[PDB]
RNA sequence: AGCAUAUUAGUCAGCGGAGGAGAAGUGAACAGGGAAGAGCCCAGCGCCAAUCCCGCCCCGGCGGGGCGGGGACAUGUGGCGUACGGAAGGGGCCCAAGUCCUUCUGACGAGGCGCCCGUGGCGGUGGAGGCGGUAGGGCCCCGGAGUCGGGUUGCUUGGGAAUGCAGCCCAAAGCGGGUGGUAAACUCCAUCUAAGGCUAAUACCGGCACGAGACCGAUAGUCAACAAGUACCGUAAGGGAAAGUUGAAACUUUGAAGAGAGAGUUCAAGAGGCGUGAAACCGUUCGACCCGUCUUGAAACACGGACCAAGGAGUCUAACACGUGCGCGAGUCGGGGCUCGCACGAAAGCCCGUGGCGCAAUGAGCGCACGUGUUAGGACCCGAAAGAUGGUGAACUAUGCCUGGGC
RNA sequence: CGAAAGACUAACGAACCAUCUAGUAGCUGGUUCCCUCCGGGGCCGCUGCGGUGAGCCUUGAAGCCUAGGGCGCGGGCCCGGGUGGAGCCGCCGCAGGUGCAGAUCUUGGUGGUAGUAGCAAAUAUUCAAACGAGCUUUGAAGGCCGAGUGGAGAAGGGUUCCAUGUAACAGCAGUUGAACAUGGGUCAGUCGGUCCUGAGAGAUGGGCGAGCGCCGUUCGAAGGGACGGGCGAUGGCCUC
RNA sequence: GUGCCAGGUGGGGAGUUUGACUGGGGCGGUAC
RNA sequence: UCGGCUCGUGCGUCGAUGAAGAACGCAGCAGCUGCGAGAAUUAAUGUGAAUUGCAGGACACAUUGAUUUCGCACUUGCGGCCCCGGGCCGGGGCUACG
């Protein structure tokens, strides 16, 4: 554990680190929000409106 | 192996090996006949360890 | 009546849970009721009985002598009493084992967590009578 | 004539040839009363 | 002679244990069949340790956290 | 009732590829009513490399900012824009009330106070609301080619002069092309815009974790309530059991010994490593042919039946017909929605009449229930010789080869 | 595969294994309570559910046994007695995997046969002593195997090997055992494997293939290795 | 030569069929 | 009756960072089960005085505090490259295809 740790404080802010110090979630989850610039104008001139009805 | 064996007899009760036989027992074991250098008593050696 | 759903009331899965339960669970499973002035003292109804003087209020032994606690053998859900015990055929001496709801705690071994444990659940009391 | 695994397989098919321990009886939830033995004349080994 | 005389003329095995299996399955796939289920059931995900699947499972029931501890005292 | 087309059936077996959903975007469609509801992006044509990837410094889904070098890219990256036109919740610990009086018992019962709590009336403990629990709370620009289409072939479909798919040959156009359920020529009309792409009510006999049942109760229910895919069988592919229950609580003497006689425990061993403990089987104390069955005809020299226990064969779904019972009646009948929360409640209650059947025929009462009958399904139960798909074997034997041994 | 007999292909005129498959059968077998009527009724019976019986029960439920007392045309039922030890039943409805003598029925158990068939291939045993509660061991005889009933290995077995100790099994017995229990035992540069390729098996290139893949084994830019020389090997600081 | 279609050949191989009545069945016959 | 069967609900998470599956091994004194040479389990957290078939934990009273094997090949066969230590031996890291 002392070790490990040690190496942890060693290759934090690499870019590159030993495989069994990269997290271990699954496969799958190992392998979002950007838009394009259509998209983001798209949103920004037609957003979502909040109404009411029979008032 | 028997150097394995031969080094680890030595660094552990501090003594010479003349030679070493091994035979793998039919229980699955690794039996392991260590001949002492001449100028060591094996009886000695057996009483520091704790046998006999 | 239970209202509550992911609670069982199946007969079998409730036979299950306690004839497997983990000895933490047994603990308290295996509690035991305070005497009177002990109940009134602390206002608890009852506490899971650890290695306690006790009084036995059911069975072949039921009486009023008091006995210390000597060991409580979770996996057979029974408790070994003082002088509660019995001969064999060779002479010897041999514990009779008493299930902690049939006896009364007369006396309680109090540490920091018994007490802690007990102030617990006197608030808790308190709160829900409040 | 054997094989580095053919003898550990045997090995380990002896070290399974032995009673029950008498204290096992003595547990709070045993069914066991006797020992899967094998006899070398009367079942054969998977082989 | 076909019966119990040569029966006694048995010397050379054809088979032997399997290094995959274990069985007395070199193709990279496993040889399984739909039309023995049986054979199916005999060997499949659950018969065997599952030594990283269940330690999957119970990482899952938390959200497969990790490089966290439990608050220390 | 044969059988070849057909059916079985685009089904079983076989192969490939996933996701938490996927895909889509004999006998069907459309319209109608619901569940859900969401729309979009390239290429191309145009204008303005404006685009993307890969050392230093500063801030457990490796990103952001600054600075400098390399590459990709003009055989085309990016911005505008594509038919509707465009541009100019988990985990942990807790919280009500009888072990009151008499009494039964080996030890929650019975009789009282009905006493006490109740937002609380399953399990354990030698028949329990009064130990865990439970209930409810706490911490101007504008179009995708070997593509459409055509022929032919094979498969496929309800698709019928050919629904879809695929091979081969031919092989496009642009007021064009596709479709308009009968082939074709001419001609009007309608409708969409193929040959590029993305996109959140439904399915779930595997898995993780739960709840429940007019289900089975150890020859049943999973093969498996138990050291069960275990023991064991087979070279292998594979095949595959039987098997739950003591109780409430676990010294003397004969004999070589197993085994007995006393003694002892327990309510009980007339519970002794086993609840109860049946039958078959054994130890001891005058009329009258054998049933079941097929048969014209059975006591038959026709077949099955040594004996006993347990199991064992007309079921369920759908359709139709008729009969009967009930409600309403020219009508009658509610998949979805709304009722606070799911003990009971997957109940019950209420409503959208779309629709179904009936009220009209001819030509090219409804709904509910019960019974009986005829069916399709394993189809009252057991029973072939066969057929198909995919796999395992030349340790016997058959033949060829290699390398040895022998006469 | 067959010097051919439809022979052999792990005890064949189309192997074995699983599935389709509970394949189909105008054919054989079986098809479970009583009474009544013609030629439906069951205060019959079984299991479970809704109601009801201010039902029954450790002062003893179910189940089982009984030359006890009865009821019913009977399907069956009631009571007495025993032993058993924890639940059960009546009535009104509802529901069904609901009644057995047969099926060369399934599973389990048990008879007569019956203390019967039988324990008859390979020449053969006897005397004495010892241990022991009671065919073994020792000695002495007489015999046998005589290309072995001798001494050693391969394949196969897998602890059966050795010592000690001692119900089931060794179709009589055992003081004995390949049985049971406890504990030991297998030592390599030189004896094998390991190395070679033999018949052959089988990758890569390539081809084929819906695909898992399989065809092919020489039909492709298939060399990763050589003492010798200089830059820089300088490195021990240049011997190799 | 290969791919696709067309004609022929093709018990090498596949699937299937090979009536009924009837002084048993077959042969005969038709009382089908 | 700590088992099945059936229905329903929620979730819907494998793997070269090496899975499913197999083998071997691990307890003071076979199986099942649980584990991996740290082997009948280590750390942490919560809980709180047991585990138990048998004697055997000073459990600091701040009861920290009981409860491996399955580069080339499949015979442990044979390598190669770079480091480290001991003088050839041992140790570590690499060396599959697309």
């Amino acid at each position: 554990q002392t070790q490990k740790e040690n190496l942890r404080k060693f290759y934090k802010g690499k870019k590159y680190k030993p495989l069994d110090l990269r997290p271990k979630k699954t496969r799958a989850m190992r392998r979002e929000n950007l838009k394009t610039k259509k998209q983001q104008r798209k949103e920004r001139l037609y957003p979502l409106r909040k109404f009411a009805v029979k008032a | 192996n028997k150097h394995q064996i031969k080094q680890a007899v030595k660094k552990l009760y501090d003594i010479d090996v003349a030679k070493v036989n091994t035979l793998i027992r039919p229980d699955g074991e690794k039996k392991a006949y260590v001949r002492l250098a001449p100028d060591y008593d094996a009886l000695d050696v057996a009483n520091k360890i704790g046998i006999i | 009546m239970k209202f509550n759903p992911f609670v069982t009331s199946d007969r079998s899965k409730n036979r299950k849970r306690h004839f497997n339960a983990p000895s933490h669970i047994r603990r308290k499973i295996m509690s035991s009721p305070l005497s009177k002035e002990l109940r009134q003292k602390y206002n608890v109804r009852s506490m899971p009985i650890r290695k306690d003087e006790v009084q036995v209020v059911r069975g072949h032994y039921k009486g009023q002598q008091i006995g210390k606690v000597v060991q409580v053998y979770r996996k057979k859900y029974v408790i070994y009493i003082e002088r509660v015990q019995r001969e064999k055929a060779n002479g010897t001496t041999v514990h009779v084992g008493i299930h902690p709801s049939k006896v009364v705690i007369t006396r309680l071994k109090l540490d920091k967590d018994r007490k802690k444990i007990l102030e617990r659940k006197a608030k808790s009391r308190q709160v829900g009578k409040e | 004539h054997k094989t580095f695994r053919i003898k550990r397989f045997l090995a380990k098919k002896q070290k399974q040839n032995r009673p029950i321990p008498q204290w096992i009886r003595m547990k709070t939830g045993n069914k066991i009363r006797y020992n899967k033995r094998r006899h070398w004349r009367r079942t054969k080994l998977g082989l | 002679t076909k019966g119990t005389s040569s029966f006694g003329k048995r010397r050379n095995k054809t088979h032997t244990l399997c290094r995959r299996c274990g069985s007395k399955c070199p193709a990279k796939r496993k040889r399984k069949y739909n039309w023995s289920a049986k054979a199916k059931r005999r060997n499949t995900t659950g018969t065997g340790r599952m030594r990283h699947l269940k330690i999957v499972y119970r990482r899952f029931r938390h959200g497969f956290r990790e490089g966290t501890t439990p608050k220390p005292k």
